[PDB]
RNA sequence: ACCCCUAUACCUUCUGCAAUGAAUUAACUAGAAAUAACUUUGCAAGGAGAGCCAAAGCUAAGACCCCCGAAACCAGACGA
RNA sequence: CCGAGCCUGGUGAUAGCUGGUUGUCCAAGAUAGAAUCUUAGUUCAACUUUAAAUUUGCCCACAGAACCCAAAUCCCCUUGUAAAUUUAACUGUUAGUCCAAAGAGGAACAGCUCUUUGGACACUAGGAAAAAACCUUGUAGAGAGAGUAAAAAAUUUAACA
RNA sequence: ACCUCGGAGCAGAACCCAACCUCCGAGCAGUACAUGCUAAGACUUCACCAGUCAAAGCGAACCUUUGAUCCAAUAACUUGACCAACGGAACAAGUUACCCUAGGGAAAUCCUAUUCUAGAGUCCAUAUCAACAAUAGGGUUUACG
C-alpha cells in the first residue's frame, strides 16, 4: 500500500509538506518549492504520518 | 392576417412603454396618507351637548 | 438539433466502414533466391495493384525453410474484371525480372 | 419532427455505397486544405463568418528560365541548398510588375480607402518613393505601412518617382483632435513639373506629424495624383482640417490617384516641440482607459461568497467612521 | 404525455371555397377581430387559461376587439377551440369623435355609428 | 434555546454559534468552510483554496443566528486593529 | 448531473460565465470561448453567444482524430457545433487626461 | 297545517363518503412570551431618569406563541 | 383491579399519539424537492400571506441547442398584456385521490409500484339515475324577466337452381 | 442482500426525473512535487452543508472514486480512528402468548360448457366422446432476493 509522509525542507526552514509513497519504496528525497526561501530546495522524508 | 410579422414589429411600442410607465408610477407613488389637525380635533365632538 | 434543418450535419460514422463475375481471394506467392529481388518485385506488384485500384489486404511472408534459403512473399488480391484479370496477369508475366516463381493460389 | 435541410447537406454528394472503392484522405494536410476550402465556401447555415466578418514577355520568361536551368552552377547551388537571390533586383522587379496590387491590398487592410474615399478604391500605378532625410548621410524611407518617428519626419521628405503633371498630398488619417472623421493635411504640392518637386505649388506649408502622447499610432498617407491641367486651389488646425473625400470630389475630373505611400507615427519629443513652438498650444495627453470591471448587482446577503465580495463594491479603501 | 399542440400551418391557409363560404376577401383583409369566449377554461390547460386572461376573454359571450396581426393571431390559435372569431365590419368607417358615444355593435359584427 | 433563563429571566445565547460565526454589524454572518482542515493531502488546490475562504451566510441562516444570539453580540465594537472593520458596513447597496 | 447549455444563442454573457457544461464534446469552443478541465465551455469575453456549424480540423497531436480523418473519403469534411462569444464592448477608449 | 316541488343530519379524522363524539338543559370549560420587524408618538447625531444602543438612531407603546388524557419512574410513608 | 401493592409527593411527569380548541363580516389562499434512529414528526426549499422598494415580467416569430445512429422542450424581438423581481416579517400545507396521455419495474397487453405532461378534487352551479375525479359552467345580492350550455342509445340475421 | 459515491440501462429532442430496480467499480491507483499563490465572473445533484469551472495577475517550470462537527496529536504547517446505518448518537443485543399504554387498520395459468373437425368412435366424424386453438362463464397469480 501507500503511506503519507512528511517531507521536511533541507534548507533549514520549518517548512514541511505531505506526500504519498509506497511503504516498500525507499525513503524519499525530492526537489520542491520553498515558499519562505522562494526557491526550489531539497526535502527529505522525516517520519511516517499514516498508512493509507 | 392584416399586417405581416415584420410590419407589426414595434408598431405598439410607444403605447406599451407609456402603459408600463403608468404602472411604474402607480407602483412608486405608494406612501402613507396625510394627517390633519382637523381630523384629530374633530374627535372632541363626541362630548358636544346642548347648553 | 433534431428539429433543425442542420440536423446530422456532424455525423461521420456513415462515412467510415470499419469491419458481374468476379474472382475470390487471390494469393500471389513469390519465392526467390534474393531478399532484395523478392522485396523489389513485391513493391513493384503492390504499386501496380494500388495504381490499378486493386483491393490489397496483406503483403506478409512465409517462414524461411532450409534444406541456402529461399525467401517467400505473399500478395493478397481481391476484385478482378474479365479483361482486367487478363491484363494484370499478362503484365506480371512480362514484368517478372529473373528466375522468380509466381502463383495464383487461393486461401487455405 | 424533422425540418428538411435548406440546401445541400455537406458530404452528401459523395455519399455512396462504394466506400471501399472511394479514395480516402491518406494524409492530414489534404484534409486540412479541403476543410479550409469548405470554410471559405458560403453556406446556408449559421457560420463564424456571418458574425465575425505580353506573349513576347511569356516567351522571354520561358527562355530565361531555360537559361537559368541550363546554368550548371545554379543547379549545383540549388541541389546543395546554398544559392541565394538578389533582394534589391527582386524588389525593383516586383515593384514594376505586381507591386501596385500588393500596395492596394495594404491600403485596404489599413483602411485608407474606406477612410479617405468612403470605400472607393484604386491602384497605385506609379512606384512612388518618399524618404525623410535623417541628418545628412541617410534618409529613412516611407514604404506602404512603414514606421517613422516624428523626429525623423520633422523636415519635408525627398520624393522620387519615375514618371512624367503631379499633385502630392500628405494627410494624417487619424490625427484629428476634435472631429473623429476629419483629418489634418500636412503638406501639399500641386502642379509638379515632371519629376522635380522643388517647383511645386506649396499651397499649404509643410507640417511635421504630431500624434498626441498615449493617443496610439497614427497612419499618415502620401497621395500622388496624375494631373491633366493645372487648377487654382482654394499653422492653424481649423484650416489644416479637411476631408480627402470631398477634396478629391472637387478635383476628380482632372486628377486621378496613381501613387500611395503610408507610414505609422508614434509619440516623440519632436511632437512636444511641434505642439509648443509653432502650434502654440498645450499638447494633449491621452491615456487608454479600459471600461470598469463588471460586477453583478450587490446582494444584501452574498451567500457563499468570500469576504472579498464587499471589497468588490466598496469605493474608498480608507477607513470611514460615519457619525463618529 | 399531454403537451401544447402545434397546429400545422396548412390549417390556416384558406381555400377559395372557404372564401366563398365565409365572405372574407384574402386581399384587403379585415383589420380587427371580434373574439368572444364561448367555452369554459375549466378543464383546460393553464396555458389556455393564461391566454384567455391575456386576451381579456374572462367573461363569456362578451365581445372583445383585437388586432388581426400575427402575434394576436398566434394567441387566438392557441385558444381557438374556446372562442368565436368574427371580423369587425365598419360599414360607415371607424366612428368619429362626434359620434363616438353613439355606436353599437350589431350581432352581425358591424359597428354602426347610429343607435 | 433558552428564551427565559431561570435565574435572570433573560434570553440566552447559543455559544455554539459564537464559537463558529463572526457577525458583521450590518447583519452579515461570516464563517469558515466545513472540512477546511480535514485531509488536505487528498484535495485539489482549487478545492483547498475554496475551503480556506471566509464565507457569508444565507438570509435564513443569518436570521437563525440572529435569533440564537442576544443583542450583546450585535453591537458596535471598536476594536483596535480589527481585520473586519471595513467589512462591518455595507456601501453602495441598492435594496 | 444538471449538465447542458446554460446560455442559449443571443444571450448576453459576461466574461467568465459558463456557457455549457458537457460530458463529451457536444459543443466545441469557438471564438472567445474557453474550455475547462471538465470540458465546460465558458466565455472569455463579454458579448453575445452564437452557435454555428464549422469544419472540424483536429489538432495533429490528437492521434485518434487524425486516424479518423485519414480513414475518411477524399471529399468528406467533418462538421461540429461551435459556440462563439461576439464581443460587445471595445477593449477601451482613449481619453484626454491632461492638456500639458 | 298536511297533501305539491326541492332537499344524502352536525362535529372531528381520513385523499373523499365510512368511522369518532354528542339524551337534553343550565353553569363552568381551552393562545400565556421573546428575537426581530411593522405602525404611531417623542427627541434627534444623538436617544434613554446611570448601566445600553447609535454610520438615523434611540426611547415608549401597540400586535404574536392553547386545553384535557397514559402506561410509567423515583422518594418517603402506610398496609400480612 | 399484582409480570410486581397502595397512598402522598416530585407532578400541571412526559406523550412526534387521540380528542377538544367558544362573537360577526370581508379578503388573499393548494400537493411540491432534500435531509433526518426518518417516512404518524421536523428543518430547509417550493408554495402561501402582509408590508415595502424598484423595473420589467409572462406569452412568444424567426435564429439557435450532438454525435453515437414521436408528442414535444428550452431560449426571446414583437405583441397581447400587468405583472415581476427585490427588501422586511411570517405562519401553515407539503412521503395525497381520481381521470387523459407517454414510459419504465425481466423484450410482464390486463392488475399493481413508480416516473413524467396535463386536468379535476379537496370551492359554485347545471347535467350524466343515484354520483368527490365524466360533460357544461364558474366571483358571489334581489327579481313572479330573457337567450343559451351540457343533456334523449342503438339494433332483429340463414329457402332454393 | 442493500444503505455513500461514481459510470451505464432510464427516460428518443434544455434540465429534472422510471424511486423501488439491473449491471459495473471506488473507498483508489498512476503521475507530478508550482500537479503553486492569488483572483473577475459563473455552474451546481432541485434547501443548506458540500461539490465544480475559471479569465486577468504573481511565481515556478517549459493530471487521468468518497465522510461534517466535536475531540485528540503536532511548535506550527498539518495529521488521525470512528463515523460504511456513509448529514455521522462517543460508548447499548436478543425476547415478551405474562405483557401494559397511546393510537391506526381490517396479462398468464387453471377449471367448466359450446364452436373447427384433429381424431377416437366395430368401418363409418357429427349415435357418443374428444385434442390444439377460438368463444364465452367461473376461480388463482403477479414487478420481484
Ligand atoms: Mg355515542
Ligand atoms: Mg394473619
Ligand atoms: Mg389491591
Ligand atoms: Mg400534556
Ligand atoms: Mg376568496
Ligand atoms: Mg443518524
Ligand atoms: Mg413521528
Ligand atoms: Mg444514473
Ligand atoms: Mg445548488
Ligand atoms: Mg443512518
Ligand atoms: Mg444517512
Ligand atoms: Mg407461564
Amino acid at each position: 500500500k501507500n503511506i503519507l509522509v512528511r517531507m521536511v525542507s533541507e534548507a533549514g526552514t520549518g517548512f514541511c509538506f505531505n506526500t504519498k509513497r509506497n511503504r516498500l519504496r525507499e525513503k524519499l528525497t525530492l526537489l520542491h518549492y520553498d515558499p519562505v526561501v522562494k526557491q526550489r530546495v531539497l526535502f527529505v522524508e522525516k517520519k511516517k504520518i499514516r498508512s493509507l | 392576417p392584416y399586417m405581416t410579422r415584420e410590419q407589426e414589429r414595434g408598431h405598439a411600442a410607444v403605447r406599451r412603454r407609456e402603459a408600463f410607465e403608468a404602472i411604474k408610477a402607480a407602483a412608486t407613488s405608494k406612501f402613507p396618507p396625510h394627517r390633519f389637525i382637523a381630523d384629530q380635533l374633530d374627535h372632541l365632538n363626541v362630548t358636544k351637548k346642548w347648553s | 438539433y433534431k428539429t433543425k434543418p442542420t440536423h446530422g450535419i456532424g455525423k461521420y460514422k456513415h462515412l467510415i466502414k470499419a469491419e458481374d463475375y468476379e474472382y475470390g481471394v487471390l494469393n500471389i506467392h513469390l519465392t526467390a533466391y534474393d531478399m532484395t529481388l523478392a522485396e523489389s518485385y513485391a513493391q513493384y506488384v503492390h504499386n501496380l495493384c494500388n495504381s490499378l485500384s486493386i483491393k490489397v489486404e496483406e503483403s506478409y511472408a512465409m517462414p524461411t525453410k532450409t534444406i541456402l534459403t529461399t525467401h517467400e512473399r505473399v500478395v493478397q488480391i481481391s476484385g478482378l474484371s474479365a479483361t482486367f484479370a487478363e491484363i494484370f496477369l499478362e503484365i506480371i508475366q512480362s514484368s517478372l525480372p529473373e528466375g522468380v516463381r509466381l502463383s495464383v493460389k487461393e486461401h487455405t | 419532427r424533422r425540418t428538411p435541410p435548406l440546401g445541400p447537406m455537406p458530404n452528401s454528394d459523395i455519399d455512396l455505397s462504394n466506400l471501399e472503392r472511394l479514395e480516402k484522405y491518406r494524409s492530414f494536410d489534404r484534409y486540412r486544405r479541403r476543410a479550409e476550402q469548405e470554410a471559405q465556401a458560403p453556406h446556408w447555415w449559421r457560420t463564424y463568418r456571418e458574425y465575425f466578418g505580353r506573349t513576347q514577355q511569356l516567351l522571354e520568361r520561358k527562355q530565361a528560365i531555360q537559361e537559368l536551368r541550363a546554368n550548371v552552377e545554379e543547379e549545383r547551388a540549388a541541389r546543395l541548398r546554398t544559392a541565394s537571390v538578389p533582394l534589391d533586383a527582386v524588389r525593383a522587379e516586383w515593384e514594376r510588375t505586381c507591386g501596385p496590387y500588393h500596395k492596394q491590398r495594404l491600403a485596404e487592410y489599413y483602411g485608407l480607402y474606406r477612410d479617405l474615399f468612403h470605400g472607393a478604391t484604386f491602384v497605385p500605378r506609379v512606384p512612388l518613393h518618399v524618404a525623410y532625410a535623417v541628418g545628412e548621410d541617410d534618409l529613412m524611407p516611407v514604404y506602404c505601412g512603414n514606421e517613422v518617428t516624428p523626429t525623423e519626419a520633422a523636415q519635408a521628405p525627398e520624393v522620387t518617382y519615375e514618371a512624367e503633371l503631379w499633385t502630392l498630398l500628405l494627410t494624417s488619417l487619424d490625427g484629428h483632435l476634435l472631429e473623429p472623421d476629419a483629418e489634418y493635411l500636412h503638406w501639399l504640392l500641386t502642379n509638379i513639373p515632371g519629376n522635380r518637386v522643388a517647383e511645386g505649388q506649396v499651397t499649404c506649408p509643410y507640417l511635421p506629424p504630431f500624434p498626441a502622447r498615449g493617443s496610439g499610432i497614427h497612419r499618415l498617407a502620401f497621395l500622388l495624383f496624375k494631373q491633366d491641367q493645372p487648377i487654382d486651389f482654394s499653422y492653424q488646425l481649423a484650416q489644416r482640417t479637411f476631408r480627402t473625400f470631398d477634396f478629391y470630389k472637387k478635383h476628380q475630373e482632372t486628377m486621378t490617384p496613381a501613387g500611395l505611400s503610408f507610414f505609422q507615427c508614434r509619440w516623440d519629443d519632436s511632437v512636444t516641440y511641434i505642439f509648443h513652438q509653432l502650434l502654440d498650444m498645450r499638447e494633449p495627453v491621452f491615456e487608454f482607459v479600459r471600461p470598469p470591471p463588471y460586477h453583478p448587482k450587490q446582494k444584501r446577503f452574498p451567500h457563499r461568497q468570500p469576504l472579498r465580495y464587499l471589497d468588490r463594491y466598496r469605493d474608498s479603501h480608507e477607513p470611514t467612521y460615519g457619525i463618529y | 404525455k399531454f403537451t401544447r399542440s402545434r397546429i400545422p400551418e396548412k390549417v390556416f391557409q384558406a381555400s377559395p371555397e372557404d372564401h366563398e363560404k365565409y365572405g372574407g376577401d384574402p386581399q384587403n383583409p379585415h383589420k380587427l377581430h371580434i373574439v368572444t369566449r364561448i367555452k369554459s377554461t375549466r378543464r383546460r390547460p393553464y396555458w389556455e387559461k393564461d391566454i384567455i386572461k391575456m386576451l381579456g376573454l374572462e367573461k363569456a359571450h362578451t365581445p372583445q376587439v383585437h388586432k388581426n396581426i400575427p402575434s394576436v393571431n398566434a394567441k387566438l390559435k392557441v385558444v381557438k377551440h374556446l372562442i368565436r372569431i368574427k371580423p369587425l365590419k365598419l360599414p360607415q368607417g371607424l366612428p368619429a369623435e362626434e359620434n363616438m358615444s353613439n355606436t353599437c355593435l350589431k350581432s352581425t359584427g358591424e359597428l354602426v355609428v347610429q343607435w | 434555546l433558552t428564551y427565559f433563563s431561570a435565574r435572570k429571566g433573560k434570553r440566552k445565547t447559543v455559544k455554539a454559534v459564537i464559537d463558529r460565526f463572526l457577525r458583521l454589524h450590518c447583519g452579515l454572518w461570516v464563517r469558515r468552510k466545513a472540512g477546511y482542515k480535514k485531509k488536505l493531502w487528498k484535495k485539489t488546490p482549487a478545492r483547498k483554496k475554496r475551503l480556506r475562504e471566509f464565507v457569508f451566510c444565507n438570509k435564513t441562516q443569518s436570521k437563525l443566528l440572529d435569533k440564537m444570539t442576544t443583542s450583546f453580540w450585535k453591537r458596535r465594537n471598536w476594536y483596535v486593529d480589527d481585520p473586519y472593520q471595513k467589512y462591518h458596513d455595507r456601501t453602495n447597496l441598492k435594496v | 448531473r444538471r449538465q447542458g447549455i446554460k446560455k442559449m444563442e443571443g444571450h448576453y454573457v459576461h466574461a467568465g460565465n459558463i456557457i455549457a457544461t458537457q460530458r463529451h464534446f457536444r459543443w466545441h469552443p469557438g471564438a472567445h470561448v474557453g474550455v475547462g478541465k471538465n470540458k465546460c465551455l465558458y466565455a472569455l469575453e463579454e458579448g453575445i453567444v452564437r452557435y454555428t456549424k464549422e469544419v472540424y480540423v483536429p489538432h495533429p497531436r490528437n492521434t485518434e482524430a487524425v486516424d479518423l480523418i485519414t480513414r475518411l473519403p477524399k471529399g468528406a469534411v467533418l462538421y461540429k457545433t461551435f459556440v462563439h462569444v461576439v464581443p460587445a464592448k471595445p477593449e477601451g477608449t482613449f481619453k484626454l487626461v491632461a492638456m500639458l
